C-alpha cells in the first residue's frame, strides 16, 4: 500500500495543466492527428476502383 | 551524391513503371 | 592595350578610356622600374638609402628655421616639399618602419603649422589621414576637435570629442572641449 | 572497418526552418503510403499480428514493410550493449563504419528474407517471372531504405519508423469508423462504418425510436458507443500526458544560469507494450503450432489447449486479452491472474529498459557533474540521492498506468487497442513539444 | 579586378618589342605583391564569411567559392614564385621579403595619394565657401 | 475480397450525405461561435501624388451550397422506393464499368506523372533560392562581393550605396529590358523628385522594393564590422522614404512643402526644427514663403509631430547575459527642455517578479506600434522604425547585427497638451495642467549578443539609435562597463 501512497504524493507533487494550455495541446493533438488519419483513409479509399479496373 | 528530388523522381518512376505494367499486361489480352 | 616607350622606359596606356585599376598598377609599375634603374645591385636590400634621407632632413631643418625667424609663410612650403620628395624620390621595397615613422613626425609638424597659419580643412585631412593609418592618441583628438568645430561641424565634433575622452579620461583641454560644443550644439538647436 | 562506396542522402548544413521540415514530412508520408496500396504483377503462412507490427500488407509492395530496417537496428542495438563492437565515440570514421555496415547488412538481410518469402509463400514455385518479383521487392525496400535515411537525416520531423506505425494506427481507426462498405446478411445491407450506417438509419428508416437503438448498440458491428469510448479515452490519455515533476536547477561553472529540469510521467512508454505484445504473439504462435503438430501430450495439453479457435484450460489461456465484461465475471481468478501479469510484465520492461538504455539515476547524476549543473535549494553531494527517490517510483508508477489504461481499454472493446493510441498520442506529443520548445508555426 | 594578366600582356609584348629587361621584374614583383595582399585580405576575412554563412545569411554557393579561392590564391602564388625562379638563379629567398614590404609600403602611398581626391568631396557635401588660403569665407 | 458495386443508387446517397455533413456541421459551429493615435493616416492621402494613388490602387458561400446540396440529396432519398453475406461497396457502378473505364485511370496516371514531381520541383526551387533575410541569393553575392574588395579611401556618399543598389538581380527579374543603368537614373529622378516620363510604372516599383534590399545591405555591412557603410545605408535609406537629397539643412527641406529657391536664398542660419520654432507664427510662414493660412496649419501641424528623443537613464545590467537598458523621452519638437530630477524616480525602476525577471524584454514587448508615417512620395504606406546599432570604442567596429526595435509609444506628442510650448518662456513647468505622472516613458532593451571580457577595468562602448523614416534628432552616447567581479 505504500507504493500507492508514493504514487499519490508524487502526483501531487506534479503540475495538472489548466484551461488555456489544455485548450492549445488537444487543438494542436486534434489537428495533427485528424490530418495524418484523413490522408490515410482517403488513400486506402482511392485504390479500390483503380486496382480494380487495372487488375 | 543524391538529393531529396532524385529520391522522389525514383519512387515516382517506380510507381508509374509498376502501373503501366499492369495496364499493358491487361490491354494485351484485351485486345488479343 | 598599352604602348611601350624606348628611351623613357614608361609603359603608357595607348587606349582611349581605361579603368582605374589599370592606371595605378601602370603608374606602379613605371615607379618600379624607374627605381630600378637607379638601384643597381641585383640583389637590391631592403636597408634604406642614407643620401636620400639626409637630403630630407636638409630640406626638414631649411623649413623649421623659418620658425626661428618667425617666418611662417615659407615653413610650410618648405616641410610640404619635404614631404613630397621623401614620398617620390624613394624606392618603394623600402623598410616600413622606417618611411612610416619619419612620415608621421614631419606630417605632426606640417599639421600644427597649417592649424597656427589660417588653413582648416587641409588640417582636418591631414588629421584623418594620420588617425587612420594607425596612430590614435590625445595629442591628435584636441586638433581634430577644433578644426571641426573651426568649420562647423558639430555633431562629429562631440561624437569625437567623446571617443577621445574614452581613451584618456584624465584630460584637462578634452572636457572644455566637450563643454564648448555641448553649448555650440545646444545653440544650434534652440 | 573497411572500403565502402555506396549510396546515401546528405545532410543540410546549416538547420532547415520548420516549413521546409513539415512539407517534406507530408510528402514522403504520401509516397510511404501510396506504396502500400499498389498489388505487385508476379502474383496470379498469414501472420496478422507481424504484419500489424511491422506495418505491412500483404498482396502489395509493402508486404516486407520497415521489418529489414528494424530487426538490422536492433541486432546492432543489442551488439552494442553487449559491448562486442567496442564502439569509441573517440573517431568517426568508426562511426561511418559502423552506420554503413547496418545498411550493407540490411541490403543482404532483406536478399534472404525475399528469397525465403518467394521460395516457401503460396505464389507458387512456377523464372523470369521470378527475378521481376525478386527485383521488385528490392526496388520497393530500396526506396523505403531511403525515404528513412532522408527523414532521419534532419529533413523531417523525426524518425521514420513510429511515423508510419501512427500512420497505419490513424488510418485503421478512421476506416474502423468511416466505413462505405455493406455487407447483406438476411437482414439487408449494413454500412461497415458507426457513423455512416447511423446517418443511413436516420434517415431511410424513419422509426427513429427503434432506428437509435438498433444502430447504437449493433452486437454485431461496430457502433457509435465504442465511438465514445475512444475519444473520451483519448481525451483522457491527453490530458494524461502534461504529468511532470519539475526541479529548480542552476549551474557553477557559468553564473547566472537558473532553469527547471522537467521529469514527466510518460518516460518510455513506448518500447514495454510492444515488446510484451511480441512476446504474447509469439507464445500464440508457438502454442497453435505445438497443437497442430501434436494431437495430445502432457506438455502440449499443460502449455495450451485450444477451443471454441481460442485457447482453453492452458498456459496460454491464462495469457489471453479480455473479450468482454461476461467473462470478466465468469472467472475472476483468470481475470487477477492475467491483469498481473500484464502488469508486472510492463513494470519490469520499464525498469530493463531505463537501466539498458542509459537513463539510470546515476547516469543522470554524472551527466549533472559533467555539465556542473546543480539543484537550486540542494548541494551537490545528494544530487544522486535525490535522483533515487524520484526517478525509479516515476518509471514505475507511468509503466503501471500505461498497463491500467491498455487494459482498461481493452475491457471496454474500444475500435482499437489502446496501446495503439497511447503510441500514436505520445509520438505525435513529441513532435509537438519539439516545435514548441523549439519555435515555429 | 587583378593585375596578373598584365604581367603575360607584358611578357608577349616584350616577346616581340624588344623591351628593356627590369621591366619584367618590376611586372614580377607587382604580382607577388598582389598575391600576398589577397592572401592577408583572405586570412583575416575568414571567420566573419563564416560567422555570416553559420547563420544563414549569404547562402550555400558563396561558400564553396570562398573556400576554392583559398586554394586558387596558394596556387598562384606557388607558379608565381616559380617564374621568379626560373627568372633569376638563387632569387628565391629575398624576394619572399622584396614583395612583403612592396605591399604594405604601396598600400600606405594609396591611402595618402587619396586625399587630393577625397578634399572636394567633404566640399561639395557640406556646402562649403572656401576661397585661396584654404581659409573660410563664409 | 470481390465487391459489388452499388448499380441502382442505394448507398452512395447515404454516403455523399454524411461526407457533406461532416464537413458542414464544423463549419457552421466554427461560424456560430464567433491604442496608440495615428493623425498621419488622414493627412497623407491629401498631399501624395494622383499618378501615386492610381499604382497604389493598381497593384462563406461554401456553406449554403453544401446545405442546399445536402438538401437535394436528401430530397432524392426521400424519392427513392427502397444465409451467405455477400460483400458490396459504396461506389456507382458507371465510375467503374460504364464508358468512363479509362478516363478515370487517365486521370489519376496524369495527377500522379505530371502534377505532383512538377509543382514539387517548382516549390523546391522557390524556397531553395531566397536567403532567410528575404533577399535573393545573387544580391547577397554582390553585395558581400562589393564590401571584400572596398578601399577605405572612397568615401562612402550617397551615390555609391545608390550604385551598388542599381546592381540588384530582383530589378531583373521585374523588367529584363533594363539595364543596372537606367535603374541608376531612374533612382536618381526619384531622390531628385524628378518625373520619369514614361517609366513610372518601373520607378515606383523599384523604389518600393528598394526597402528589403536597404535592409539586406543594412545587416551584411553589420555583419562585416564595418561601420561607415552602415552609416551611410541608413542616411540613404532616410532619403529615400523622404524624397529628399541629403545636404546640411535637411531637416527643414522634409517639411510639405517648402520652396527651395525662396528658403535657401532668403535665410542661411536656420537649420533645425527648433531653431525654427524659436521664431513666431507668422515669421515661419514668411520665411517658408508659401503665405496660406490653410496650408500654413497643415504644415506647422505636421511639422510639430516628428518625434526628437533624449536619453534620461542608461546603464548596465548584468544577467547570466548582459543587456543593455535604455530610458528614453519621446518628445516632439516643441515641447521645453524639462530636468531630470523631477522625474518621480518610480518609473525608471523595474519591479523584481519572477516573470519579469525570466524574460525583462516582456515589459517591452507590451508597448504599442509606432503610427504609419508621412511619406507623401513613398508609394505604399509605411511604419516608423528605430534600428539601434552599438559599436566599440577601442578601434570602432560594430559588434553584433541591428536590433531593429519597432515599439513605442507616441503619446506625448498629442494635441492635448499644447500648453507646452517653447516661445512663452514662462516657466511653464509649474502648470496647473502640468503632472509629473502624465509623461510617459518609452523603454528599449538591446541584448549585449556578447559575454563579459574576464579582465577588470574599464571598457568603452558606444549605441547609436538612429530614425528611419524622418530625419529628427537620434541618440549617439558613449556607456562604460566598469567590471569588478
Amino acid at each position: 500500500v505504500e507504493f500507492v501512497r508514493e504514487g499519490t504524493q508524487f502526483l501531487a507533487k506534479c503540475k495538472k495543466p489548466d484551461l488555456k494550455e489544455y485548450t492549445k495541446i488537444v487543438k494542436a493533438v486534434g489537428i495533427g492527428f485528424i490530418a495524418v488519419g484523413i490522408i490515410g483513409y482517403a488513400i486506402k479509399l482511392i485504390h479500390i476502383p483503380i486496382r480494380y479496373v487495372i487488375v | 551524391r543524391v538529393d531529396p528530388l532524385v529520391v522522389l523522381f525514383l519512387a515516382v518512376g517506380f510507381i508509374f513503371s509498376v502501373v503501366a505494367l499492369h495496364v499493358i499486361s491487361k490491354v494485351a489480352g484485351k485486345l488479343f | 592595350t598599352l604602348e611601350y616607350n624606348a628611351n623613357s622606359k614608361l609603359i603608357t596606356a595607348s587606349d582611349a578610356v581605361v579603368a582605374l585599376s589599370t592606371e595605378t598598377n601602370i603608374d606602379q609599375i613605371n615607379v618600379l622600374t624607374t627605381s630600378l634603374i637607379g638601384e643597381t645591385n641585383p640583389n637590391f636590400t631592403p636597408q634604406p638609402n642614407e643620401a636620400l634621407s639626409k637630403m630630407i632632413k636638409g630640406l626638414f631643418e631649411s623649413g623649421m628655421k623659418n620658425l626661428q625667424q618667425k617666418k611662417l609663410n615659407e615653413a610650410l612650403k618648405n616641410v610640404s616639399l619635404a614631404i613630397e620628395m621623401a614620398q617620390r624620390k624613394r624606392a618603394p621595397w623600402e623598410a616600413f618602419a622606417i618611411q612610416l615613422p619619419e612620415l608621421h613626425f614631419m606630417l605632426r609638424s606640417k599639421i600644427d603649422l597649417c592649424l597656427i597659419l589660417g588653413k582648416h580643412l587641409e588640417a582636418l585631412q591631414d588629421l584623418d589621414f594620420l588617425l587612420g593609418t594607425g596612430l590614435i592618441q590625445p595629442d591628435v583628438f584636441v586638433r581634430k576637435a577644433d578644426c571641426l568645430l573651426k568649420l562647423r561641424q558639430w555633431e562629429e565634433a562631440r561624437a569625437t570629442c567623446e571617443r577621445g575622452l574614452a581613451l584618456a579620461p584624465e584630460d584637462m583641454k578634452l572636457r572644455a572641449l566637450l563643454i564648448e560644443t555641448a553649448r555650440n550644439l545646444a545653440e544650434y538647436n534652440g | 572497418p573497411f572500403e565502402s562506396f555506396l549510396p546515401e542522402v546528405i545532410a543540410p548544413e546549416r538547420k532547415v526552418p520548420y516549413n521546409q521540415k513539415l512539407i517534406w514530412t507530408g510528402v514522403s508520408l504520401l509516397i510511404f503510403l501510396i506504396l502500400g496500396q499498389i498489388p505487385l504483377y508476379g502474383i496470379v503462412d498469414p501472420l496478422y499480428w507481424l504484419r500489424a507490427m511491422l506495418a505491412s500488407n500483404r498482396g502489395t509492395l509493402l508486404e516486407l514493410g520497415v521489418s529489414p530496417i528494424i530487426t538490422s537496428s536492433m541486432i546492432f542495438q543489442f551488439l552494442q550493449g553487449t559491448q562486442l563492437l567496442q564502439i569509441r565515440p573517440e573517431s568517426k570514421q568508426d562511426r561511418e563504419l559502423f552506420q554503413i555496415a547496418q545498411k550493407v547488412c540490411a541490403i543482404i538481410l532483406i536478399l534472404g528474407q525475399a528469397l525465403v518469402v518467394v521460395m516457401t509463400g503460396n505464389y507458387g514455385a512456377p523464372l523470369p517471372i521470378c527475378l521481376l518479383l525478386i527485383f521488385q521487392l528490392m526496388f520497393a525496400s530500396l526506396i523505403v531504405m531511403l525515404l528513412d535515411e532522408l527523414l532521419s537525416k534532419g529533413y523531417g520531423l523525426g524518425s521514420g519508423i513510429s511515423l508510419f506505425t501512427a500512420t497505419n494506427i490513424a488510418e485503421q481507426i478512421f476506416w474502423r469508423a468511416f466505413a462505405p462498405t455493406t455487407v447483406n446478411s438476411g437482414r439487408g445491407k449494413e454500412f461497415e462504418g458507426a457513423v455512416i450506417a447511423f446517418f443511413h438509419l436516420l434517415a431511410v428508416r424513419k422509426d427513429k425510436k427503434r432506428a437509435l437503438v438498433e444502430a447504437f448498440y449493433r452486437t454485431n458491428l461496430p457502433n457509435m458507443f465504442q465511438v465514445l469510448m475512444t475519444v473520451a479515452i483519448f481525451l483522457f490519455v491527453l490530458y494524461l500526458q502534461g504529468f511532470r515533476y519539475e526541479l529548480p536547477i542552476r549551474s557553477t561553472k557559468v553564473r547566472g544560469q537558473i532553469g527547471i529540469y522537467p521529469i514527466k510521467l510518460f518516460y518510455t512508454s513506448n518500447t514495454p507494450i510492444m515488446l510484451q505484445s511480441a512476446l504474447t504473439s509469439n507464445i500464440f504462435l508457438i502454442s497453435q503450432i505445438l497443437f497442430q503438430k501434436y494431437p495430445t501430450n502432457p506438455l502440449i495439453r499443460l502449455i495450451g489447449v485450444w477451443g471454441i479457435q481460442m485457447a482453453l484450460s492452458g498456459l496460454a489461456y491464462y495469457i489471453q486479452p479480455l473479450m468482454s465484461l461476461s467473462e470478466a465475471l465468469l472467472d475472476p481468478i483468470k481475470t487477477i491472474v492475467y491483469i498481473t501479469f500484464v502488469l508486472g510484465s510492463c513494470a519490469v520492461f520499464s525498469k530493463t529498459w531505463i537501466e539498458i538504455s542509459g537513463t539510470s539515476p546515476r547516469d543522470i547524476a554524472k551527466q549533472f557533474k559533467d555539465q556542473g549543473m546543480v539543484i537550486n535549494g540542494k548541494r551537490e553531494t545528494s544530487i544522486y540521492r535525490e535522483l533515487k527517490k524520484i526517478i525509479p517510483t516515476a518509471a514505475a508508477f507511468g509503466g503501471a498506468t500505461i498497463g491500467a489504461l491498455s487494459v482498461g481499454s481493452d475491457l471496454l472493446g474500444t475500435l482499437g487497442s489502446g496501446a495503439s493510441i497511447l503510441m500514436a498520442t505520445t509520438t505525435i506529443y513529441g513532435y509537438y513539444e519539439a516545435a514548441a520548445k523549439e519555435g515555429g508555426f | 579586378n587583378d593585375a596578373h594578366d598584365l604581367y603575360f600582356q607584358i611578357k608577349e609584348m616584350s616577346e616581340n618589342e624588344k623591351i628593356h629587361e627590369k621591366v619584367l621584374k618590376a611586372a614580377l614583383l607587382n604580382r607577388g605583391a598582389e598575391s600576398v595582399r589577397r592572401s592577408l585580405k583572405l586570412k583575416e576575412l575568414a571567420p566573419q564569411i563564416n560567422l555570416l554563412y553559420k547563420n544563414g545569411s549569404i547562402g550555400e554557393d558563396y561558400w564553396k567559392r570562398f573556400e576554392t579561392e583559398v586554394k586558387l590564391i596558394e596556387l598562384e602564388f606557388k607558379d608565381t614564385l616559380q617564374e621568379a625562379e626560373r627568372l633569376q638563379p638563387g632569387w628565391v629567398q629575398l624576394f619572399v621579403m622584396v614583395c612583403k614590404e612592396i605591399c604594405f609600403n604601396q598600400a600606405l602611398s594609396r591611402r595618402y595619394q587619396s586625399i587630393l581626391k577625397r578634399k572636394e568631396v567633404c566640399i561639395k557635401e557640406w556646402e562649403l565657401k572656401i576661397n585661396n588660403d584654404g581659409r573660410l569665407v563664409n | 475480397t470481390n465487391y459489388e458495386y452499388d448499380e441502382a443508387s442505394e448507398t452512395w446517397p447515404s454516403f455523399i450525405l454524411t461526407g457533406l455533413l461532416m464537413v458542414v456541421g464544423p463549419m457552421t459551429l466554427l461560424q456560430i461561435y464567433q491604442f496608440n493615435e495615428e493623425v498621419f493616416k488622414n493627412l497623407n492621402e491629401e498631399y501624395t501624388s494622383d499618378e501615386i494613388k492610381q499604382f497604389r490602387r493598381k497593384f462563406n458561400i461554401i456553406i449554403i451550397v453544401g446545405w442546399i446540396l445536402v438538401a437535394i440529396l436528401l430530397q432524392r432519398i426521400n424519392s427513392n422506393d427502397a444465409q451467405s453475406t455477400s460483400h458490396g461497396i459504396a461506389l456507382p457502378r458507371f465510375l467503374v464499368d460504364g464508358s468512363a473505364s479509362p478516363l478515370l485511370v487517365v486521370c489519376y496516371v496524369a495527377l500522379l506523372g505530371l502534377i505532383l514531381p512538377y509543382f514539387v520541383s517548382r516549390w523546391w526551387a522557390r524556397t531553395q533560392s531566397y536567403t532567410k533575410k528575404g533577399i535573393h541569393n545573387v544580391t547577397a553575392s554582390n553585395f558581400v562581393s562589393n564590401l571584400v574588395n572596398y578601399k577605405p579611401s572612397e568615401i562612402v556618399t550617397t551615390d555609391l550605396i545608390l550604385h551598388w543598389l542599381s546592381f540588384a538581380h530582383e530589378f531583373k527579374q521585374f523588367f529584363p529590358d533594363l539595364q543596372p543603368t537606367d535603374f541608376e537614373k531612374l533612382l536618381q529622378d526619384h531622390i531628385n523628385r524628378r518625373d520619369s516620363g514614361k517609366l513610372n510604372n518601373a520607378k515606383f516599383r523599384i523604389v518600393a522594393k528598394c526597402h528589403s534590399l536597404l535592409h539586406g545591405l543594412l545587416d551584411i555591412a553589420c555583419g562585416f564590422r564595418n561601420l561607415d557603410i552602415a552609416l551611410g545605408a541608413i542616411n540613404t535609406f532616410k532619403c529615400i522614404v523622404q524624397a529628399v537629397p541629403l545636404t546640411p539643412n535637411c531637416q527643414i527641406l522634409q517639411l510639405p512643402n517648402v520652396d527651395k529657391e525662396h528658403f535657401i536664398t532668403k535665410t542661411g542660419d536656420i537649420h533645425t526644427l527648433g531653431k525654427l520654432f524659436t521664431l513666431e507664427d507668422a515669421k515661419i510662414g514668411e520665411v517658408l514663403g508659401i503665405k496660406d493660412q490653410a496650408k500654413l496649419n497643415e504644415t506647422l501641424r505636421v511639422a510639430s509631430h516628428i518625434p526628437n528623443l533624449k536619453i534620461i537613464k542608461a546603464d548596465f545590467l548584468v544577467p547570466g547575459r548582459p543587456y543593455i537598458s535604455l530610458k528614453v523621452l519621446v518628445r516632439s519638437a516643441k515641447q521645453p527642455l524639462i530636468p531630470t530630477s523631477l522625474i518621480p524616480e518610480e518609473n525608471l525602476t523595474e519591479p523584481q517578479d519572477s516573470e519579469s525577471q525570466r524574460d525583462p524584454f516582456a515589459m517591452m514587448s507590451k508597448q504599442p506600434l509606432v503610427p504609419y508615417s508621412f511619406a507623401p512620395f513613398f508609394p505604399t504606406k509605411r511604419r516608423g522604425s528605430w534600428c539601434c546599432l552599438v559599436s566599440s570604442q577601442k578601434d570602432g567596429k560594430i559588434l553584433q547585427t541591428p536590433i531593429i526595435i519597432e515599439k513605442l509609444s507616441y503619446k506625448n506628442l498629442n494635441d492635448d497638451k499644447d500648453f507646452f510650448d517653447k516661445r512663452i518662456k514662462m516657466d511653464l513647468t509649474k502648470h496647473e495642467k502640468f503632472d509629473i505622472n502624465d509623461w510617459e516613458i518609452g523603454t528599449i532593451k538591446i541584448p549585449l549578443g556578447q559575454p563579459a571580457p574576464e579582465t577588470v577595468g574599464d571598457f568603452f562602448f558606444r549605441v547609436i539609435v538612429k530614425s528611419t523614416d524622418y530625419f529628427t534628432t537620434d541618440l549617439d552616447i558613449t556607456m562604460n562597463m566598469k567590471v569588478r567581479d
